[PDB]
């Protein structure tokens, strides 16, 4: 794809998920789109980093692996295609010009409205040698939440792949042991998924109680 | 209560009927409870309050053996009645209105 | 077959059924034009003047809530026209000068289109150092409905509903000028 | 240019309003000429006449009449019948300064009656209405008497002069509302509703009175018709410019000796009119003036010799309006005059708009603070920005008319506005009271 | 309950008698049928009807609003909305003579403000109020299309041109004490009679209405200088 990545479609003015407190304002339809591919002249060293990545990777392989490049707020995010993640990770880590020796972790985020790409894993990579920073974004469907584990390339991803599996169910296949790290192994569900309820209890008060914030109204 | 991140405040408003007025304007806080077992002392409540009705004193001693006893109602939270103050159920100051109270033009 | 007309809002082209109002087209496209008197289910009235947008070939800003789409119209809202933004913000200012400082006690607080649209399309601080219009509040127009005329923006949505949708015009815009106010007849 | 008494011609006679006197001066001959012509022929005759709206819009009346959709020889089916056509004469004259309609109706109402009959025949309107403001009760009585005389004389009703044309003319006495003088507010008041302007489109030409095709014309515009039906088109075109031909009433009022109604060709400069009037009040000079009513931008001595026609006033940046020509001399405080006009507009706004309603309220308060000495340097910039936010944004032209005095007075007298900031109005009001 | 506007609000809300007696309603029904007969749409008669009832009483009352609503099949709310919109529909007991000093910019600064102040000090009555005698109701009116006739003053909508504070004081004294001075450019009659006239139920033939000096000024100048129309 080439259009910006719509993650949610909000209907109605005032950011109201429900029908609307006032009649007549619920007809606005605004898709919430995360930024799409950036025009080629990336700012700063991002342009050099992508030039080197496209040089080390073959043109065919580069096209197959890099789904998108997003330069947002002077930060570079390579939407990498799944499956190819280990290859590009190895290239980034090992290549002298890229040399992103320090992978800082793996963060899971869930986009239940993003069809075919509900689960995203974010790999913040830093190159101390060149003092550079990038992020890799890998998308997996909710129905097939598998992603190639970067354990061979970045051992630090262990306990980050485990944590993101625990909180989102992303199956980092190839991981030495993808067991729950935060939740009990007996736990049911993956808490940080949006569909997973907050699980709070009403706050008690003399003569009343306040339900958890997830049950009550909101205007996100 | 809106701004409290811990839902530690429960407030319910009621009309300031002329027969029984507790605050200037047409609304007052009839029921006001702070669940101090949920309060985190963040202070967002006092930042939120548009009337300076809610402040945070330097008093801190608080503890009890019962969960319920730490749900402090309006009676415990209200500041003590000082000299020159009358009982809340009374009409506004003569020749004054809500705007005068908020502008600070009211005296005992 | 429904006839599709096409037009550009801001700089994005879109095709909508003929007879569509500019505000509706903007809604479908995702542009949030501030509006008070507009209502999709009420016949447009163009009263509040909040929904003004710049349309090429027109000296005046046009109320998008009353403007029918045209097959080659070029429309630029406050997002892409300084004139439209200035007009909308001036209208919001004029809308707020007489408004009461009642948000803490107003029932509509937190769910008030005026609050949200003043945040999104209004100035940050007042210039109105003068005296505000005032009415006795709240007066009862029925056993169920209280009316606080000071907060009224005279959008006529209540009256327009009670006339068009429900054939019960027992409330109407009384008086004239700054004194205009929704009201029941005398006691009926 | 010289004065051209045409409508004013009969005045100074004994009882000029009577139908006898009107007939004594070719009265209703123009109506006979019209009825000898075809309706579309009458419309074309008026279009060639170049007559333009005298109510302030300045729109060509001939084209306005032509916009009415008559069945021009085409009868696709016998039903549904075409909606009735209505001719509404805007006898409302409430714009400040404008006092031309009322003297005309009071003295020679049969001019307007004949013009209305001719116009109704032109647009084939079976019913016509004279909407006259209620605050001119003498004019109401005169107009009702004239209509009754026309009915008795056979000029109204059915088969006018055996021509087969039928017309019933109703004199509607509107209540007090300046805004009702505006199209679609005149119609709303006629329909027994609040006199608030309608949303356009649809226009009155297709969705006017009772949601039927309608024509709204100022009494001056209509009354000028009989003078041109006789004397031909070329006679009318012989006066004024090519783009603004004809004669018009100018309501010299204010600090001018011998104020009154001067009937002169369009384009006569204010200098000539003042010379005819004897100039400004003796011992004083021209400080400012309104070419049209208060709705039009103020003008000063610099424009004293600009032709009083639509083109010239547009060139100066003002509008010809209703030829109110309000005059004010040194003794007047522009801030005071503009404050009173702003108070008038606030009192006259129907309230539908947010711009007009709220902005006029705010401007009235600001001007009250200026005159009282509570003003501030920021008040002038406010006034300007508020007027900008009113002008062009309001629903009808009343908002623009309210803004116009403020903007023009600021542009011409920012010095006086600043001077008011010291301690309020420095001018002594008594100096401007005509020594009353 | 206490529905609707509070009685003490600005621009006094419609108030007074709630209903008319049977005879009053019968006479009003006759007059209203006569009025409605002359319009293609019944509601078009609402403004005259409001005048008609405002003639029955001295001002608009809930009784009159109800009568008009019943006649035109409207709700009292619609009739009230129409009524409160127009200024001539006074909302308080109006004296036999409505003296309105035109205080618009022109007439104001040309004397009108002075006239109004003088009348307020002479009668004591503030604008919009009525004299204790109930004969004069002082008010300030916007431009009345008599600008050339400076400091114009209306008496039941009859012109009094070129007034001055002394002249206006004399006029109001005459109105209050009896014999009313004749209008400069009209024929004076009681407020109720003018209200009936506005409804169109009064004989139009009335005396007065002479052109006056200002209306003639242009024609007189044309005579003096021989200026005339170009002729065919
Ligand atoms: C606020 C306002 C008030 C008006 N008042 C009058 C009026 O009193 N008399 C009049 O003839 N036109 C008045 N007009 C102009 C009307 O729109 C009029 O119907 C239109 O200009 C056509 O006039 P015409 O016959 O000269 O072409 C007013 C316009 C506005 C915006
Ligand atoms: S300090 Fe106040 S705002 Fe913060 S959690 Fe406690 S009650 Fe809520
Ligand atoms: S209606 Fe007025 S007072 Fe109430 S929430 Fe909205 S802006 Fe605040
Ligand atoms: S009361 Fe009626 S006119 Fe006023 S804001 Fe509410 S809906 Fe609009
Ligand atoms: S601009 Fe003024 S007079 Fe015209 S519709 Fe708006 S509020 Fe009414
Ligand atoms: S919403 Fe369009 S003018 Fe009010
Ligand atoms: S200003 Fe008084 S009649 Fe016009
Ligand atoms: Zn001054």
């Amino acid at each position: 794809g080439d259009e910006p990545e719509i993650i949610a479609v909000r209907r109605g003015m005032f950011g109201n998920r429900d029908t609307g407190d006032t009649s007549g304002y619920g007809r606005l339809v605004r898709p919430v789109a995360l930024p799409g591919s950036t025009p080629r002249p990336y700012g700063g060293y991002f342009d050099a980093v992508m030039d080197r990545l496209a040089e080390v990777l073959g043109e065919e392989r580069y096209a197959m692996s890099i789904e998108r490049v997003v330069v947002y707020r002077d930060q570079l995010t390579i939407e990498v295609s799944r499956v190819q993640l280990p290859a590009v990770a190895s290239v980034l880590r090992d290549d002298p010009d890229l040399r992103f020796e320090l992978c800082l972790g793996v963060s899971g985020v869930h986009y239940p409205e993003d069809t075919g790409r509900e689960l995203h894993a974010v790999y913040p990579l830093m190159s101390i040698t060149h003092n550079r920073r990038i992020q890799l974004e890998v998308a997996a469907p909710d129905a097939d939440p598998h992603i190639p584990s970067l354990y061979a390339v970045y051992p630090t991803t262990d306990w980050h792949e485990r944590e993101t599996y625990d909180f989102f169910g992303i199956i980092f296949d190839g991981h030495p042991s993808l067991t729950r790290i935060e939740m009990p192994d007996d736990w049911e569900g993956h808490p940080q998924r949006k569909d997973y309820p907050l699980g709070g209890i009403p706050v008690e008060y003399h003569g009343a109680q306040i339900p958890p914030p997830d049950q009550r109204r909101s205007y996100s | 209560a809106w701004a409290c991140p811990a839902d530690a405040i429960y407030v319910e408003g009621a009309d300031n009927t002329a027969d029984e007025r507790y605050s200037p304007g047409e609304r007052y806080g009839r029921v006001y409870q702070i669940n101090y077992l949920r309060c985190i002392g963040c202070g967002l409540c006092i930042e939120a309050c548009p009337t300076r009705a809610l402040t945070m004193t330097t008093e801190y001693e608080m503890a009890d053996d019962n969960r319920a006893d730490l749900i402090w109602g309006k009676d415990k939270l209200l500041a003590p009645l000082q000299e020159g103050m009358q009982a809340p159920p009374h009409d506004m100051a003569p020749g004054k209105t809500d705007d005068d109270y908020y502008l600070g033009n009211v005296t005992p | 077959p429904v006839e599709m007309v096409s037009l550009t809002i801001d700089d994005h082209e879109i095709s909508v059924p003929k007879g569509t109002l500019l505000i509706r087209a903007a809604e479908l496209m995702g542009i949030q034009i501030p509006r008070f008197c507009d209502h999709p289910l009420l016949d447009p009235v163009g009263a509040c003047r909040q929904c003004l947008v710049e349309v090429e070939g027109q000296r005046k800003p046009m109320a998008s809530c009353t403007t029918t789409v045209m097959p080659d119209m070029v429309v630029r809202t406050q997002f892409t026209s300084e004139a439209a933004d200035k007009a909308q913000r001036g209208v919001m200012e004029l809308l707020l000068i007489n408004h009461p400082l009642d948000c803490p006690i107003c029932d509509k607080g937190g769910e008030c289109p005026l609050q949200n649209q003043a945040m999104s399309n209004g100035r940050p601080e007042t210039r109105f150092e003068d005296v505000k219009r005032t009415f006795p509040k709240p007066i009862s127009i029925s056993s169920q409905v209280l009316l606080d005329r000071e907060r009224c923006v005279l959008c006529a949505r209540c009256t327009r509903f009670s006339s068009q949708i429900a054939g019960d015009p027992f409330i109407d815009l009384m008086e004239r000028g700054a004194l205009q106010q929704v009201g029941i007849g005398q006691d009926k | 240019t010289p004065l051209t008494p045409v409508l004013s011609r009969f005045w100074d006679e004994p009882e000029p309003w009577t139908l006898e006197t009107y007939r004594r001066h070719d009265g209703y001959q123009g109506l006979q000429r019209a009825l000898s012509m075809g309706p579309d022929d009458v419309i074309a005759f008026v279009k060639d006449s170049g007559l333009r709206g005298r109510g302030g819009a300045g729109f060509p009346t001939g084209t306005k009449w032509s916009f009415i959709p008559q069945e021009r020889g085409d009868q696709p089916a016998g039903g549904p019948a075409a909606k009735p056509h209505y001719l509404v004469i805007n006898a409302d004259e409430s714009e400040p300064g404008t006092c031309k309609d009322i003297p005309l109706l009071l003295t020679t109402p049969h001019f307007l009656v004949e013009g209305a009959i001719i116009a109704a025949y032109a647009i084939r309107a079976r019913h016509a209405f004279i909407y006259v403001r209620g605050e001119v009760l003498p004019v109401l009585r005169r107009l009702q008497a004239a209509v009754a005389e026309a009915y008795a004389a056979g000029y109204l009703g059915t088969d006018i002069m055996g021509s087969g044309f039928d017309l019933d003319l109703i004199v509607h006495a509107g209540a007090g509302a300046y805004i009702c003088g505006e199209e679609t507010a005149l119609l709303d008041s006629l329909e027994g509703r609040r006199g608030q302007p309608r949303l356009r489109p649809p226009f009155p030409a297709v969705a006017g009175l009772y949601a039927c095709p309608t024509v709204v014309n100022n009494v001056e515009s209509i009354a000028s018709v009989p003078p041109i039906m006789v004397n031909g088109v070329d006679w009318f075109r012989s006066m004024g410019s090519e783009k603004s031909p004809g004669f018009t009433l100018y309501s010299l009022s204010g600090h001018v000796t011998r104020p009154g109604q001067y009937e002169a060709p369009l384009g006569i400069t204010l200098r000539e009119l003042l010379e005819y009037a004897g100039g400004v009040r003796a011992g004083h000079q021209l400080k400012f003036w309104t070419p049209g009513g208060s709705s039009t931008p103020l003008l000063t001595a610099e424009h004293l010799d600009v032709p009083l026609d639509y083109e010239g006033m547009a060139s100066v940046g003002s509008m010809l309006g209703t030829k109110a020509l309000q005059i004010f001399d040194e003794t007047t405080c522009v801030v005071r005059a503009v404050r009173r006009w702003t108070q008038f507009y606030a009192h006259e706004s129907c309230g539908k708009c947010t711009p007009c309603r709220e902005g006029t309220y705010w401007l009235a308060q600001i001007y009250a603070r200026l005159e009282n000495g509570a003003g501030t340097e920021a008040d002038i910039d406010k006034l300007l920005d508020i007027s900008d936010n009113i002008f062009g944004k309001s629903f009808c032209a009343l908002g623009d008319g309210a803004a116009s005095p403020i903007m023009s007075s600021i542009k011409h007298f920012r010095d006086e506005y600043v001077a008011h900031l010291d301690g309020g109005c420095p001018f002594d009001p008594h100096a401007s009271t005509l020594m009353a | 309950l206490e529905l609707g506007q509070r009685p003490d609000e600005a621009g006094p809300p419609i108030s007074g008698p709630a209903t008319y007696p049977d005879d009053v309603t019968e006479s009003l029904r006759a007059d209203a049928e006569q009025i409605i007969a002359r319009y293609p749409d019944a509601r078009s008669a609402l403004l005259p009807l409001l005048h008609l009832v405002q003639a029955q009483d001295g001002y608009l009352t809930p009784a009159g609003i109800g009568f008009c609503a019943a006649q035109l099949g409207l709700t009292e709310a619609e009739v009230t909305a129409v009524a409160t919109f127009y200024s001539m529909y006074r909302r308080t007991p109006t004296g036999d003579y409505l003296v309105g000093v035109c205080t618009n910019t022109l007439c104001a600064i040309m004397g009108g403000d002075a006239i109004l102040e003088a009348l307020e000090d002479h009668l004591g009555v503030h604008p919009g109020q009525t004299t204790p005698d109930g004969r004069v109701t002082l008010e300030h009116v916007e431009c009345n299309a008599a600008c050339d006739y400076a400091p114009v003053v209306m008496v039941n909508w009859e012109f009094y041109d070129n007034q001055t504070p002394s002249s206006a004081r004399d006029l109001v004294d005459g109105l209050r004490s009896g014999s009313p001075p004749p209008p400069t450019r009209g024929s004076l009659c009681t407020f109720r009679e003018t209200a009936r006239t506005l409804a169109g139920l009064t004989d139009p033939n009335a005396p007065g209405g002479a052109p006056g000096a200002a209306t003639l000024a242009g024609l007189r100048l044309a005579r003096e200088r021989g200026m005339t129309a170009p002729t065919p």
